[PDB]
């Protein structure tokens, strides 16, 4: 036989809201970070790596040899 | 002056559920079937 | 029995006859344009006239004869008229927009200039100026009509209203002769197109406005208007000022600036 | 310059238009054109709500500028209270036509 | 002209249960039937015209 | 009796009921047309073997859904039944003109069906751009019949808009200001001001098209000094307000449904919701040329239309967050109407956010005239309007009929519809980003996968529509009559009973000024 | 607005009014459960005594049910409140919903 | 909302009939046109 | 061209297309955020028995949810407008090619020096050579020199059409009586496909665009041989 | 002769997307020039720059239509 | 502006009639003179078959299909020139 | 007990978590014993039995909080039935495939596709990320 | 007293799911639909010229 303490009784809904809006925000910043990493930076690097030593005459000659052009056999 | 109340404020009868079924079938059914028939008509024209 | 002041209207056939008349006139114009026949059109024009005649007859019955136009009813009618005229102003606006678009940037087909090569505009100082003085005058004589009616003066109401309608009719005959005399037609490129379709919708409104004033003339003759309750006359005066203002914009834009 | 010949509303208004005009001249409002002014709304001084029947819908705007209107049937008999603010209303039935 | 508004008012307020569009008497009924016959007749004619125009007249 | 009541009506409730029947019937037509579209596209190759017929189907699908299903239901249907009730008015201001707005619609629909039956149809797009819609590329009566159909539907909505404005301004209780009318009445008033101003501009532009086709005018024909682009400005100057016209009464109903099933007496931020609908209405007249970014437009005009277009998201998001804030702390009731309103909030957000991608004229150069645009508007507009209409319809069916629906069947229907519409339109984003044009009867083989899924989704929504019909049959077949409805104290339209009598507010409400 | 203490004190006074009628009792409880809080024991104690003065046993039990409901998933609140009220419950002969079998579905 | 029990209850069997009839009214006519589309195209 | 199951844009062929992909990535991040934040806040509102149904004060939370959106739109508009104006910047083309829309095929005119013009029609499916692309191939391709600034001018001789090549970020409507300009620069050789992008009637779906990008010297001999 | 033309350069009088007036102005200039020359006893070759520019810009069908209309007496611009 | 006159005590019937006869109808009589003076037929210009004028993309739905609705033989040439 | 439609304009009884004290008692007519119970209730509640307390509750109110808030198995019927109609949709799609659609173009045949795929690699379709980027031009196979 | 859901709930759920998965699997794999999946990792490129 012990008494129960007095729990918080006031502003329960507002407390739940405060708590989770902060979590909603953090999901967003830790996701922003992810999207910026798996998609956006991945793209800049794909393009940058592709073009760094890209040789367009060499690319053309391989296409020309493959027979793909009307204007160049 | 007019009938008032559930089932009386409408241009169609709901006195019998089967007659109602038939009418609703024709009413929504004609709307739905019309574009198929218009396309059939235009195909058959040439 | 109601204890508000609003009007509950007797069930009426005119909405349906008006709707069918719109279908006949549109079907009709189609038949005329494509199947060389005027029959549908003639029928929808006839039923349309009959619908307007009876529907407005009934409004006169409901008001002068039966007393349903309380202040609250009359106030709604004043909103409805104003809204109506707004919608007509937006309608002319799309024709003004067409005019300015084509005249501000004339394409090479026209000669690259406005008026186009080969178009000889009317002199805006001849019959168009006359038309302008006619419509402006009729806005002064209708305001005299309006004050006479409010001052209780029947004879001067009828006289000023008569002068107003004679000026509308003079405008319409002057315009019909201008149309006949013009060396350019509706088929003369976008100059003809914009000229005729804009001034032509304006002329139709002058005919409608004139008809509305003639309706008010006959009702006045029949003593329907009181010195304080005469919404039909107000509405026709508002619509009349609308037709005058549209003319002033046509005059300044098409006849003067576009010349 | 002038003359007469144009009827007045006093002469020629008829039906409900005439009725409203005649009542207005007596300061009365049988067609509900004006908004009623509130009493203090207590038990002892309730808002008095005329009706030609034994119930009438009341809309209570509890505080000035509320956008929410509180709606309820007021029935003949004891004063009722607005379920949002408690202000008191009492129905006062019957007549309008002699 | 004389003001015969009061007569018209007496006629259109007569307690006979008639709708306003028919309350002027027998002529209203005629004009009504002419209007409605032309409208319903013209509409059936437009349906006829549609049927005819729906097919090539080669 | 029948003819007096139903052909000669001067009653707002019965004319609202006729609009709902008319709009439900149009809906079955526009639905069949959309399933013909998706069947053509459901596998690579040709189904109809006739691409003029495909283009006529696409065109009719849009005009029917927009002019005959959505506008009649929202404004004629819910606006007639609910607006006079919600302000305690005895009817519309012009109850007899109201009946002609209704009856103009069957003739306008008949003209539309006539244009598809004569010649080869109008295969123009619902935008009806010349010269394709002119008398050389579309010779004969079909496009004129379409134009006349629009003229009648235009007259019907313009006289409707005059009726609603006047009714809402002039017929409230003497004590009720404008800032005391429910948000649905605000949404109808704003919609009507836009109808009033925009439809006469369409009427002027399609009239010019009619005279170019039949009186040798050359407004849009460069051989007479005309310009096809001028028609596009006239059309979109109406067409943008038109899109807000189609959704604003939906936002009005949404606000009432969210408030009601949250157990709340009022929406959150009422004056913010008013402000948002007014700002959207105002700004809806200055963004139209974002429909024309590939026409050959100067750059500064492009920068301005991109920016004015973005600014509209601001008032639109206030409304989304205010619906969330209305739900917040609610005693949430999971009725079928609440599910429709929640599905609305989610679909509308998705579609408004692809709108934001599109606002960027530089990205729109590549997305314009592709399925990315079809995906935008079937989310924000199409499903947004349909979900609000289904929400409103389930919520207020017992009010209009005096009978209840089966809530379980109605939950089932929502669920099927939500899967169908997402399976139909989500894949079209992929099709549009990868470059599939819109208005196509067939596609390069790479696009097969998403087309196939999209066409299959379309049949799932068919099944939901057939179920909807049976659900409405079941309610009228069983006749469970309504006894009690909660929250009448802040939902005046329910307070005269279910259904309410033919004449309500014969004695007006009593409201004190104080 | 006001402190928690002033809010609670105003509610206490509301329900302590000796001649509170049945209408006021309902208006006060139905307004109060709109707030984001479970009412302090001293507010519920005043409402319960108002039930006594109005000879309404059933409403006292209903008041206990709605306290429990206002706590949502905070299962510690209701047992604490009942603990705090137990002298008043004893004094007035009010059985709890659980003692009545009225917590069973 | 509360309501009375149905005045004319519609049993599971009657539901099954109203539902089948409703689905057939949409399916058969369109099914018939689509099934014969070849016949239209070359005719 | 697009490939099976593609989710996003075709890979960029020009620096301007590449810019647009990075700008779409920025935008769609934001789009994702917002939509997720929303779906989420919503499920939050809907998953508690706790209630609070009395009047709530709005003018405060309205600040956040008007200002935050305005900020976000500015974070989209800034790079949006920079791209818009960058693409509008003067560039000095070495070549102008006209294309004219027709029902249903494209004609091309290269008249800086000689009168070279020809018509470009879709290859019918039954005439495709093995390994060619249904609806995409043409008899005569638009040969152009790679790595050079080209001015395209676009018009029509009948109804509207629209000349599009998604991998280059290009779409310019083809309007009769009007001459619309766009510039094109391919960083690579190869074959680049688009499709008519304004509804122009029965065969809107079947008048594609195929660009053939090769070294200048091959373009010049191809030109000479097409006279 | 101060030439060496690849294509028509940027013309700040016609900087935007619609190049119709660029084409038309050059077509006019060329023919105005050729008229001023072939009249007053001089050389059409001073007109060559406008000829090159309108040829580069203008659709063949426009040039062709405008040439027919000058022959017919129905060309609406002032030369 | 304030025009160049006076009255303004009240704007009544007498004032508006004074304006109708003293200002408005006299303007109309002045304009009618200035018109029925500059009227008399002007010399019709040489016919040139400009392709932006006399448009015919569809026959008009009256007459022989080639005459405008208010065709004036004197001053409206057909696509092939003025009539006989 | 019995509620009537023609009572719509009168305060009514409701069970709602958020409106605990509704505007009228659930039972308003009392039998002789129910009237003696209401009398008894004017005296100390300690002298009421448990049964009598319950009976007083059930006179004032229809359902308890626990009764009115109980969860249900309805979701199973909703999710099962929706999957049933979705499954039924597949049957329409099987029918449409069997009777409406003919053969799709020859460009989807396996050998056509292999040749097209080589050509797309030869022309280096989407060489940065989308397509050819995924082919190994050295090892002559798809990147693992 | 058990309602419709208590009595049929479990069976509606189970067979609804079973039925839906079976028929969509059949439609997807057994009747000749060409989904046109990526060749990547699945098609061996073949000489076309
Ligand atoms: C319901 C009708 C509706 C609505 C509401 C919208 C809303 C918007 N539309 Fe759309 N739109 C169409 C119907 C609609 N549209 C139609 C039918 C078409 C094409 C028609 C055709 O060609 O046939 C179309 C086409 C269209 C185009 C032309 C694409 C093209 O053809 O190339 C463009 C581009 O600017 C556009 C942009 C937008 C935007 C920015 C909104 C906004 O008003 C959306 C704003 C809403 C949100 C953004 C979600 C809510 C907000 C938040 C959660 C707050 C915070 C948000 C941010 C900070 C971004 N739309
Ligand atoms: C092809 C041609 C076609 C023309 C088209 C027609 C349209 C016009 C319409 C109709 C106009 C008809 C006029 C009616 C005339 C008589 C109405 C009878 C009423 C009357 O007699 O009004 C009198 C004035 O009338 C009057 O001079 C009437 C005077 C008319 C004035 C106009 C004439 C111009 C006068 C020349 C002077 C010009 C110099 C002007 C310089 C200054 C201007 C700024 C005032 O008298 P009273 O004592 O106050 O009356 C009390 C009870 N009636
Ligand atoms: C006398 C001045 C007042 C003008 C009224 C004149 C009467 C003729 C008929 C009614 C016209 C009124 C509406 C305006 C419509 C278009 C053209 C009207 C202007 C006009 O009358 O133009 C005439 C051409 O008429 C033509 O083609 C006429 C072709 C007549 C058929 C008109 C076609 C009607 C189609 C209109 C559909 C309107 C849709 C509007 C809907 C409202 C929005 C819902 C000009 O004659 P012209 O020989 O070319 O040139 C003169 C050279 N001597
Ligand atoms: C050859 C001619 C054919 C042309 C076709 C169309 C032409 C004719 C239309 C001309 C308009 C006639 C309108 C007459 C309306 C008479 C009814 C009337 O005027 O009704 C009044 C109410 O106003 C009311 O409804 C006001 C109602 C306003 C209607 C005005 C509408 C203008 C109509 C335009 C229609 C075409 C639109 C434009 C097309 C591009 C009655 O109230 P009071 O006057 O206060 O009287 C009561 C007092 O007596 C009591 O003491
Ligand atoms: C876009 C939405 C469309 C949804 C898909 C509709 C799917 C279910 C449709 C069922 O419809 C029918 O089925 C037939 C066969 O299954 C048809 O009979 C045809 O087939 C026969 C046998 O193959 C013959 O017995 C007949 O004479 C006959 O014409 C045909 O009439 C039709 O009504
Ligand atoms: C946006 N339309
Ligand atoms: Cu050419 Cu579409
Ligand atoms: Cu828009
Ligand atoms: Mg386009
Ligand atoms: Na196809
Ligand atoms: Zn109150």
């Amino acid at each position: 036989s012990t008494a129960l303490a007095k729990p918080q009784m006031r502003g329960l809904l507002a407390r739940r809201l405060r708590f989770h809006i902060v979590g909603a925000f953090m999901v967003s910043l830790g996701f922003a970070t992810f999207y910026k990493f798996a998609v956006a930076e991945k793209r800049k690097k794909a393009y940058a790596d592709f073009y760094r030593n890209y040789d367009s005459m060499k690319d053309f000659e391989e296409m020309r040899k493959a027979g793909i052009f009307q204007s160049a056999k | 002056h007019y009938e008032e109340g559930p089932g009386k404020n409408i241009p169609f009868s709901v006195e019998n559920k089967w007659r109602l079924l038939a009418m609703m079938t024709l009413f929504f059914g004609s709307g739905f079937a019309a574009p198929f028939f218009i396309v059939r008509h235009q195909l058959l024209k040439k | 029995h109601q204890t508000h002041a609003y009007h509950m209207v007797n069930p009426s056939p005119w909405p349906l006859t008006g709707a069918l008349s719109a279908l006949l006139m549109t079907s009709g114009l189609t038949m005329w344009f494509h199947f060389n026949s005027m029959t549908l059109l003639m029928i929808g024009l006839t039923t349309n006239m009959l619908t307007m005649y009876q529907w407005w007859r009934d409004v006169i019955r409901e008001s002068t004869f039966q007393g349903h136009h309380t202040p609250a009813v009359q106030k709604g009618l004043r909103y409805g008229m104003i809204l109506f005229i707004i919608s007509e102003v937006l309608f002319f606006t799309g024709f003004f927009w067409a005019f300015y678009h084509s005249s501000l940037a004339p394409t090479p087909e026209l000669g690259g200039c406005w008026p186009p090569t080969g178009i000889h505009p009317l002199n805006p100082l001849e019959v168009p100026l006359l038309n302008t003085s006619v419509l402006l005058a009729s806005g002064v004589s209708i305001t005299w009509a309006h004050h006479s009616l409010m001052e209780g003066d029947r004879k001067h109401m009828l006289q000023a209203l008569f002068i107003t309608i004679t000026l509308g009719v003079y405008f319409t005959l002057l315009q019909a002769s201008e149309y006949y005399e013009a060396p350019f037609t509706i088929s003369d490129g976008v100059y003809g197109s914009t000229f005729f379709v804009a001034t032509g919708f304006h002329g139709l409104h002058v005919i409608i406005g004139s008809t509305f004033l003639i309706v008010c003339f006959f009702r006045q003759l029949k003593f329907h208007f009181t010195s304080n309750h005469h919404f039909g006359f107000e509405a026709a005066a508002w619509y009349w000022h609308f037709v005058d203002v549209v003319w002033l914009f046509l005059y300044v834009s098409i006849y003067w600036w576009g010349s | 310059a002038s003359g007469g010949g144009v009827p007045t509303d006093e002469e020629q208004a008829t039906g409900l238009e005439r009725e409203v005009m005649l009542a207005a001249r007596k300061g009365q409002d049988p067609y509900n054109i004006l908004a009623p002014k509130a009493t203090s709304g207590t038990k002892e001084d309730p808002n008095l709500v005329p009706s030609i029947t034994n119930k009438r819908i009341v809309g209570c705007i509890c505080e000035e500028d509320n956008s929410t209107v509180i709606w309820f049937w007021l029935h003949k008999g004891e004063a009722q209270r607005c379920p949002s603010c408690g202000t008191h209303y009492k129905l006062v039935p019957h007549q309008l036509a002699h | 002209f004389e003001n015969r508004v009061a007569e018209k008012q007496k006629l259109f307020q007569e307690d006979n249960g008639l709708p306003v569009h028919l309350k002027g008497g027998a002529t209203d009924n005629i004009l009504y039937r002419v209007t409605m016959t032309l409208c319903l007749g013209g509409t059936l004619y437009s349906l006829y015209c549609l049927g005819w125009a729906s097919f090539p007249h080669k | 009796m029948f003819i007096n009541r139903w052909l000669f009506s001067t009653n707002h409730k019965d004319i609202g009921t006729l609009y709902l029947l008319f709009g439900a019937w149009a809906g079955m037509v526009g639905t069949a047309l959309s399933l013909l579209i998706r069947a053509e596209l459901g596998q690579p190759g040709t189904l109809l073997g006739d691409d003029q017929i495909y283009n006529v189907v696409v065109t009719a699908h849009a005009f029917v859904m927009i002019f005959f299903m959505v506008m009649p239901i929202m404004i004629g249907g819910f606006g007639n039944w609910l607006v006079p009730l919600m302000i305690g008015a005895p009817d519309m201001a012009f109850p007899r003109m109201n009946n002609m707005s209704f009856w103009l619609l069957p003739p306008s629909f008949l003209l539309l069906l006539a244009s598809s039956m004569v010649e080869a149809g109008a295969g123009t797009g619902w935008t009806v751009y010349p010269p394709l819609a002119g008398n050389l590329a579309h010779a004969g009566a079909s496009v004129d019949l379409t134009i006349f159909s629009l003229h009648l539907a235009g007259v019907s909505s313009i006289l409707g808009a005059i009726n609603f404005i006047t009714t809402i301004i002039n017929m409230k209780p003497p004590a009720m200001s404008q800032y005391q009318t429910p948000l649905f009445v605000w949404s109808v008033m704003i919609t009507a001001v836009l109808l009033l101003l925009s439809l006469p501009v369409l009427a002027a532009g399609i009239t010019m098209l009619l005279t170019d086709r039949n009186l040798n005018t050359t407004f849009f024909d460069p051989a007479g000094g005309g310009d096809p682009i001028l028609y596009q400005h006239l059309f979109w100057f109406f067409g943008h307000p038109e899109v807000y016209i189609l959704i604003l009464p939906g936002f009005g109903m949404i606000s009432h449904i969210v408030t009601y099933y949250s157990g709340k007496k009022e929406p959150f931020g009422y004056m913010g919701m008013v402000w948002a609908m007014m700002s959207i209405g105002f700004l809806g007249f200055i963004v139209w040329a974002h429909h024309m970014f590939t026409v050959g437009m100067d750059v500064d005009t492009r920068a301005y239309f991109t920016s004015a277009t973005m600014i509209i998201a601001i008032p639109t998001g206030v409304k989304v967050f205010s619906w969330l804030a209305t739900l917040h702390g609610g005693n949430i009731k999971w009725s079928p109407a609440m599910m429709w309103a929640l599905g609305f909030i989610f679909l509308f957000t998705v579609g408004g956010l692809t709108g934001i991608v599109l606002a960027n004229s530089s990205l729109d150069i590549v997305l314009h005239d592709t399925y990315y645009v079809v995906a935008h508007f079937h989310y924000v507009l199409s499903m947004g309007a349909v979900f609000a209409i289904m929400g409103g319809f389930v919520h207020w069916f017992p009010l209009f009929s005096g009978y209840t629906l089966n809530d379980t069947w109605a939950k089932i229907h929502f669920a099927i519809m939500f899967v169908g519409v997402n399976m139909t339109f989500f894949p079209q984003h992929f099709l549009g980003l990868s470059g599939m044009p819109r208005r196509y009867s067939d596609y390069p083989d790479a696009y097969t996968m998403w087309n196939t899924i999209s066409s299959m989704g379309s049949f799932i929504s068919l099944t939901a529509v057939m179920l909807m019909v049976f659900i409405i049959w079941e309610a009228f077949a069983s006749k469970r009559e309504v006894l009690t409805v909660d929250l009448t104290t802040t939902n005046l339209e329910w307070l005269n009973g279910c259904p309410p009598p033919y004449h309500t507010f014969e004695e007006p409400t009593y409201v004190n000024l104080k | 607005h006001e402190t928690d203490e002033e809010f609670d004190a105003r509610w206490v006074t509301y329900f302590n009014k000796p001649d509170i009628d049945a209408w006021e009792l309902r208006k006060g409880m139905n307004t109060l459960v709109g707030y984001d809080l479970v009412p302090e024991p001293k507010i519920i104690d005043a409402a319960l005594r108002a039930c006594r003065r109005l000879n309404d046993f059933a409403s006292a039990v209903r008041i206990l049910e709605v306290v429990k409901d206002k706590a949502g998933p905070h299962k510690e609140i209701y047992p604490y409140v009942i603990q705090e009220l137990r002298p008043t419950l004893n004094e007035l002969g009010i059985s709890t919903p659980e003692e009545l079998g009225l917590d069973k579905v | 909302i509360t309501a009375k029990p149905a005045k004319t209850p519609t049993s599971p069997k009657e539901q099954a009939i109203g539902l089948s009839v409703t689905f057939l009214s949409f399916l058969l006519p369109a099914g018939w046109v689509l099934y014969h589309l070849d016949n239209y195209k070359k005719s | 061209m697009a490939y099976p199951m593609q989710l996003g844009f075709q890979d960029a062929t020009s620096p301007i297309m590449e810019e647009l992909l990075h700008f779409h990535d920025h935008t769609l991040m934001i789009v994702f955020l917002i939509s997720s934040l929303v779906l989420y806040i919503i499920s939050l509102m809907l998953t508690t028995k706790l209630t609070h149904t009395s009047t709530m004060d709005a003018q405060e939370v309205e600040t956040i949810w008007t200002i935050l959106p305005a900020i976000i739109l500015i974070l989209i508009a800034l790079p949006s407008l920079r791209i818009l104006y960058m693409m509008d910047e003067i560039n000095n083309p070495s070549l102008t090619v006209k294309t004219m829309g027709h029902q249903w095929y494209w004609s091309y005119e290269y008249t800086d020096y000689e009168d070279l013009s020809f018509d470009s029609y879709m290859i019918p499916t039954s005439e495709l050579k093995p390994g060619e692309l249904r609806l995409l191939e043409v008899d005569n391709r638009v040969v152009l020199p790679m790595e050079m600034t080209i001015r395209m001018l676009v018009s029509s001789e009948d109804v509207l059409h629209s000349w599009a090549v998604p991998s280059l970020g290009l779409k310019t409507d083809a309007i009769p009586g009007r001459l619309n300009q766009t510039t094109l620069m391919s960083s690579r050789p190869g074959l680049y496909y688009g499709q008519c992008s304004e509804i122009c009637g029965s065969n809107h779906s079947f008048m594609p665009i195929v660009l053939e990008l090769v070294p200048l010297k091959y373009f010049e001999k191809w030109s000479a041989s097409m006279l | 002769k101060i030439k060496n033309y690849q294509t028509a350069p940027f013309d700040s009088r016609f900087p935007n997307q619609n190049q119709t007036r660029n084409c038309w102005q050059n077509y006019l200039d060329f023919h105005r020039c050729e008229k001023a020359m072939t009249a007053k006893g001089g050389d059409v070759s001073v007109c060559e720059w406008y000829r090159r520019v309108y040829k580069s810009l203008c659709p063949i069908s426009w040039v062709s239509t405008w040439d027919d209309r000058r022959a017919e007496g129905t060309f609406p611009g002032k030369i | 502006a304030s025009a160049a006159k006076g009255d303004h005590g009240g704007t009544g019937a007498r004032t508006w009639r004074f304006l109708t006869f003293g200002l408005a109808l006299p303007s109309v009589a002045l304009c009618t003179l200035n018109s029925w003076l500059h009227s008399g037929h002007r010399e019709r210009p040489a016919f040139i078959p400009y392709h932006h004028l006399r448009i015919r993309t569809k026959p008009f739905s009256w007459g022989d299909g080639n005459h405008t609705f208010f065709h004036n033989p004197r001053v409206n040439p057909l696509p092939t020139g003025y009539e006989k | 007990s019995v509620v009537k439609s023609e009572d719509y304009a009168l305060p009514s009884y409701v069970d709602r978590r958020d409106y605990p004290l509704p505007d009228v008692a659930h039972v308003k007519n009392l039998s002789a014993s129910q009237k003696a119970l209401k009398e008894k209730e004017k005296a100390s509640w300690s002298s009421l039995s448990i049964d009598e307390k319950v009976e007083l509750y059930r006179l004032k109110f229809k359902e308890s909080f626990a009764e009115m808030n109980r969860s249900t198995n309805e979701w199973k019927t909703v999710v099962g039935a929706a999957m049933f109609f979705i499954g039924f949709t597949a049957l329409l799609l099987i029918w449409e495939k069997h009777y409406v659609y003919g053969p799709i173009p020859h460009t989807f045949e396996e050998e056509w596709v292999a040749k097209q795929t080589k050509r797309m690699l030869d022309m280096k379709v989407a060489p940065i990320q989308g397509f050819s980027a995924k082919w190994d031009y050295d090892k002559n196979e798809w990147k693992k | 007293a058990p309602d419709f859901h208590d009595k049929y709930g479990n069976a509606v759920l189970a067979s609804g799911a079973t039925f839906c998965v079976a028929v969509w699997v059949y439609m997807a794999t057994q009747i000749g639909i060409e989904w046109n999946p990526s060749p990547v990792g699945r098609v061996t490129p073949k000489e076309w010229r």
